[PDB]
RNA sequence: UACCCAUGUCCAGGAUGAAGGUAAGGUAAUACUUACUGGAGGUCCGAACCCACGCACGUUGAAAAGUGCGGGGAUGAGGUGU
RNA sequence: GUAUGAGUAGCGAAAGAAGGGUGAGAAUCCCUUCCACCGAAUAUCUAAGGUUUCCUGAGGAAGGCUCGUCCGCUCAGGGUUAGUCGGGACCUAAGCCGAGGCCGAUAGGCGUAGGCGAUGGACAACAGGUAGAGAUUCCUGUACCAGUGCUAAUUGUUUAACCGAUGGGGUGACACAGAAGGAUAGGGAAUCGCACGAAUGGAAAUGUGCGUCCAAGCAGUGAGUGUGAGAAGUAGGCAAAUCCGCUUCUUGCGAAGCAUGAGCUGUGAUGGGGAAGCGGAAGUUCCUGAUUUCACGCUGUCAAGAAAAGCCUCUAGGAAGAGUAGUACUGCCCGUACCGCAAACCGACACAGGUAGAUGAGGAGAGAAUCCUAAGGUGAGCGAGAGAACUCUCGUUAAGGAACUCGGCAAAAUGACCCCGUAACUUCGGGAGAAGGGGUGCUCUAUUAGGGUGCAAGCCCGAGAGAGCCGCAGUGAAUAGGCCCAGGCGACUGUUUAGCAAAAACACAGGUCUCUGCAAAACCGUAAGGUGACGUAUAGGGGCUGACGCCUGCCCGGU
């Protein structure tokens, strides 16, 4: 039938975007730990 | 920017040169230049009278050269048409 | 009266409804309307705190005058019309100033009457006075508890109270539930009974007519699981295998009194219901 | 996916004929009877749409739940987009 | 890393054939003819999503379930043009953030002013052309919206032209169902124009084929739909108001006047498009007719059907400049390529699955059903040849007709329109399409009896009867209820274990018990803050029973 992933440009940025991570204390911890690994892309 | 900073270089192709006789000139402009700045930049450099400007944005093409993937520069292309009672620009 | 439907369909077999013979107009006053949005029993935090709510016809709020502060200015009953937000009907009043306000329609109120409020008002159905100057034995409604707040105690359709006596600073009132209560003598009240007394006799008749009013289905606790309700579990049908029937949160539900035992307002209640 | 909120949108055709109204009759006046009108309903038959009752086949599948022939609802406690 | 199974299973719904061409090499690439498939789609647009997959020139290592000279693959160059389209510089809903502020071991939670936020509101452009790739964007023609400067006249200067709110008021502004109309799109016949005029018995005309037009804007008109007029006075609209609201008098009515209003006519048109043989003739009359528009307009019902901006108006205020006409100039940012029921989106795949919306023709037909076709699009990325067992999907069967089997499971049978006729029981509505029967084709009466349309010409709709004619068979194909008797359960419509159980289970309208006097009880949270409820005992929460009919007995020692 229909599958679990239904793409949407707006829905992706509003949940996983950079400004969403920067608005919470625990979202800034995700960016801090992703910078520690030196990951190419932070957030979505 | 300056007049020489807004405008970078002309575009010389089959489509670009097929409209030179129509008094339409194709340029590559700065990515952050508005349609009005391009109008006054042309009149400062070539001293022609400008009638219209049409702009469009181009993305970068994904290119490969062996195990390496990247993109070319994104472009901003402007087409300038001049009034009939004005001089011409010699791409030559 | 009460309209009755022929048994044309199984869902129309037992329905009864009002005929709205007392409703004068079908358009509300545009300047006294406010939007309402359904909460569906959802909390400040988006949680479902009250069950069996949500999903009916959409409505709009009518600004209704409960304080009735406009003293000395006559007001004519212009229309009697329908309010979806309450059981009783409402009436539009054109005051002599040119300004319009909504009140609850009392029993025996019809278009063309004149309604007063204040100390000099007469004891007629629809007028509003302070309790200090209303004769003993009259039937009133829209009683308020704090002076200047607005009508609060008797407000449903067909309900009414009665004045029993005076105790100086206070006035005895027998509320609609049969409770005798002391009310401050400076508070206000409106004369008469609320006028839609046929509202009790409506037979809904359909499962889906309850859904138009915003009432989602209710599930008995005996057909749940042991982790859902104290009554859940058991092979086959099971009785209430406990000392007393209990609410979904513990706290026995049959006969158990839940009024606070050290409540301040307990000295103003002469006798309980 | 479950429930809810705000704002949009979809449901080919056909059938039946509730309340009410009008005319003739009928009465002291009403009940009531007959014709025409009217267009109600979690009404009926049935496509799109939603669903999943039977069987067969697939079962290192076309498919980590499907297809084929029949089947239920189809103006509502309806389906569906953002 | 490499074997065995093994050159074995598979190669993913479907109709292809031949003749030319290219090439080292052709079932598979290109062209031509014939044939076949879809056609309320397998056709045309357009959102989301994907990001160059679009075009041209080269290429055949790998990918393509075979082949390849080919490709959505590789390489190199190109391609997306907006004052008017969609979004921002305009507005707000749900929701989110939130100066001060209220709570809280920290972290933080909540929340006022204020602000973001479309899936909605407001808002000025149409018709053609474009042979590699863009078109309300480029070009041609004709427009509109806002603003600016300049020329010529007009007017006014503080008893003050004119402007006018970030404030008041009106509008914007709204549900569902039903019916009857006006118009138009679409469709169909004659007329007219052009071409042919014929292969095999016949036809030079009651012959055949194709076509039988056109915007926005501007001027006029217009089916209709709403439709009380004037005067006087102001306890109200945070101040004021000549505006709104309220009161009182004169005057009354399918008659006008005011708002809207689909459409029609002239101009736009000395323009554009147009079948044939590069130029281009003709464009009339009638019938039918919407699921589109007038228009939530009218009627009815109860479950009682967003906000703000915008527009108009009123003053508060600002005021020496202001309108008018003509001309010329000015108008920003983002998207625009291509696929888009699909080989380019979500499913690991070039995957028999899923994917919102607008249009969606003809014959027969009530119909978007069914069969065959139009415009348009396709022949499905392995083949040919033999016609064994066995498996799957179909078609017929002599005599019998459930004897099969756990069980008539599966299959077979009924099926459309018109007429006759129809039981027990009943909550009087039903049961009921009960059951059971009869008639359907073609020709002549006959451009019917009669209707719709029109001034007439004419054009559509078509029941009864008679006479006949032909088959085994006349809704001659596809599509279209099998029925009856009796009992258990559940009153009914509805819901349920995505992926083993659709039910006698849940729900339901109704009944009863019990709590709750409002800072209500109950519930979430440490609290603040909330739902309950912008409600008030005819209201709200909890337990049990489950339409309707007749009823619901005894025990208070134990808990
Ligand atoms: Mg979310
Ligand atoms: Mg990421
Ligand atoms: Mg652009
Ligand atoms: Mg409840
Ligand atoms: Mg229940
Ligand atoms: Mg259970
Ligand atoms: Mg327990
Ligand atoms: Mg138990
Ligand atoms: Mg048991
Ligand atoms: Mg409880
Ligand atoms: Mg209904
Ligand atoms: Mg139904
Ligand atoms: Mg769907
Ligand atoms: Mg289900
Ligand atoms: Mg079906
Ligand atoms: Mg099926
Ligand atoms: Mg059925
Ligand atoms: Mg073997
Ligand atoms: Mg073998
Ligand atoms: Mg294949
Ligand atoms: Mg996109
Ligand atoms: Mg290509
Ligand atoms: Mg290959
Ligand atoms: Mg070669
Ligand atoms: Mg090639
Ligand atoms: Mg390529
Ligand atoms: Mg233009
Ligand atoms: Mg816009
Ligand atoms: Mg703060
Ligand atoms: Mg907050
Ligand atoms: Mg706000
Ligand atoms: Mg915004
Ligand atoms: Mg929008
Ligand atoms: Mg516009
Ligand atoms: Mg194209
Ligand atoms: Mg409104
Ligand atoms: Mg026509
Ligand atoms: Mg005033
Ligand atoms: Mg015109
Ligand atoms: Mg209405
Ligand atoms: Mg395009
Ligand atoms: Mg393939
Ligand atoms: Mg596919
Ligand atoms: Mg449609
Ligand atoms: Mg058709
Ligand atoms: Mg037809
Ligand atoms: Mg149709
Ligand atoms: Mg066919
Ligand atoms: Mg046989
Ligand atoms: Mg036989
Ligand atoms: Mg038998
Ligand atoms: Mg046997
Ligand atoms: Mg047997
Ligand atoms: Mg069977
Ligand atoms: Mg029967
Ligand atoms: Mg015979
Ligand atoms: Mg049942
Ligand atoms: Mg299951
Ligand atoms: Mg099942
Ligand atoms: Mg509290
Ligand atoms: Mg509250
Ligand atoms: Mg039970
Ligand atoms: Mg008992
Ligand atoms: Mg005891
Ligand atoms: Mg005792």
């Amino acid at each position: 039938m229909k599958r679990t992933y239904q793409p949407s440009k707006r829905k992706r940025k509003k949940v996983h975007g950079f400004r969403t991570r920067m608005s919470t204390k625990n979202g800034r911890r995700v960016l801090a730990s992703r910078r520690r690994k030196g990951r190419k892309v932070l957030s979505a | 920017m300056d007049a020489r900073d807004i405008i970078k270089r002309p575009v010389v192709t089959e489509e670009s040169t097929s409209i030179l006789d129509d008094k339409k000139y194709t340029f590559e402009v700065d990515t952050r230049a508005t349609k009005t700045q391009v109008k006054y930049a042309i009149e400062e450099i070539f001293d022609v009278k400008v009638a219209k400007v049409n702009v469009m944005n181009y993305k970068g093409k994904l290119k490969r050269m062996g195990r390496y993937a990247g993109y070319t520069n994104k472009r901003r292309k402007a087409i300038v048409t001049v009034t009939a009672d004005s001089k011409e620009i010699q791409f030559f | 009266a009460i309209k009755k439907y022929k048994p044309t369909t199984n869902g129309r077999r037992h329905m009864t409804s009002s005929d709205f013979a007392e409703i004068t107009t079908s358009t509300p006053e545009k300047s006294l309307l406010r939007p309402l949005k359904k909460k569906a029993g959802r909390n400040n935090q988006g949680k479902l705190t009250v069950r069996h709510h949500g999903g009916g016809h959409k409505r709009q709020y009518r600004v209704i005058d409960f304080k009735r502060n406009k003293d000395g200015i006559p007001g004519r009953v212009a229309t009697i019309e329908y309010d979806p937000n309450r059981s009783a009907n409402i009436a539009l009043i054109n005051y002599a100033d040119g300004e319009k306000r909504y009140i609850i329609a009392a029993k025996g109120l019809e278009v063309g009457q004149t309604i007063y409020s204040g100390a000099e008002a007469d004891i007629k159905v629809g007028n509003a006075l302070e309790l200090k100057d209303i004769p003993v034995g009259t039937v009133i409604h829209n009683i308020e508890m704090k002076p200047g707040k607005g009508g609060q105690l008797v407000r449903s359709a067909g309900t009414s109270a009665q004045v029993l006596g005076k105790e100086g600073k206070y006035v005895l009132i027998r509320l609609n539930s049969g409770e005798v209560r002391m009310i401050l003598a400076t508070c206000r009240a409106t004369i008469g009974q609320v006028g839609n007394e046929q509202h009790e006799l409506i037979n809904i008749g359909k499962a889906g007519r309850s859904r138009w009013m915003g009432k989602r289905p209710t599930v008995r606790g005996s057909v749940m699981n042991p982790n859902d309700h104290p009554h859940g579990g058991g092979e086959g049908k099971a009785p209430i295998g406990r000392k007393s029937p209990m609410s979904p949160w513990g706290k026995p539900t049959l006969g158990y009194k839940t009024r606070k035992k050290n409540n301040n307002s307990d000295k103003f209640i002469v006798r309980r219901r």
